């Protein structure tokens, strides 16, 4: 729930990253 | 405050990066 | 709006301004 | 009508690149 | 804060993208 | 009253943009 | 400085950076 | 990841986004 | 705060421009 | 003596950019 | 092994610009 | 002492940034 809160607070890395991808 | 329309212009930028091919759907939602 | 080729991370951030709120799909395959 | 082949390979007007917002 | 210096430099890639071939002045003042 | 104030609390449409083109 | 052709939205971000709190101007035509 | 040729200023935000906190080494001559 | 993690991405950018061919070593630390 | 025919169709040095700041 | 050569000029998996991280 | 603490904060000019070149 959800990537502009989980993204723009902590650093997400590229793992974090790939389960926003298709 | 968090700027999120800042950082969204990054993350669409590290998406862009991170899944190629595959694509995304971006919502700032 | 400009007049040229946009490709890569430019044609993403594009998009990005250009959709706004709504947010949008790139699937570039 | 693929978005890399309208607007990165061909050139996109604005209106063609409102297509691509959801 | 708001920083300025690292939206300015949004600001001017989205006015590089908006103004296309008329172009822009910008003064961060 | 101007472009910096105006485009870096809220958000700025392409049509508040425009009207700092030539 | 980068020994480069600067083009598109990277000659922006460049002007930028170089002309800082005096701004720029950028009339490509 | 993406599958492109990765150039200039590009090159360098690949490798800030992979890298993370460990760092990198941008050395391109 | 301040976002680092954010402003690292604009210094990454400004540093490929102002090294150039000499280049640089980056490290958030 | 344009811009982009300048530094972006050439290569311009960090002198001749400066000439296009305000 | 030079990073221009390898993923500017050819195509760098994401393990080859691994190599140049610290 | 430092980049991230100097750049961030305060704006820093081109001149200050090539401290941290090679
Ligand atoms: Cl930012
Ligand atoms: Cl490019
Ligand atoms: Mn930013
Ligand atoms: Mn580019």
């Amino acid at each position: 729930r959800g990537i502009v809160e989980q993204c723009c607070t902590s650093i997400c890395s590229l793992y974090q990253l790939e389960n926003y991808c298709n | 405050f968090v700027n999120q329309h800042l950082c969204g212009s990054h993350l669409v930028e590290a998406l862009y990066l991170v899944c190629g091919e595959r694509g995304f759907f971006y919502t700032p939602k």
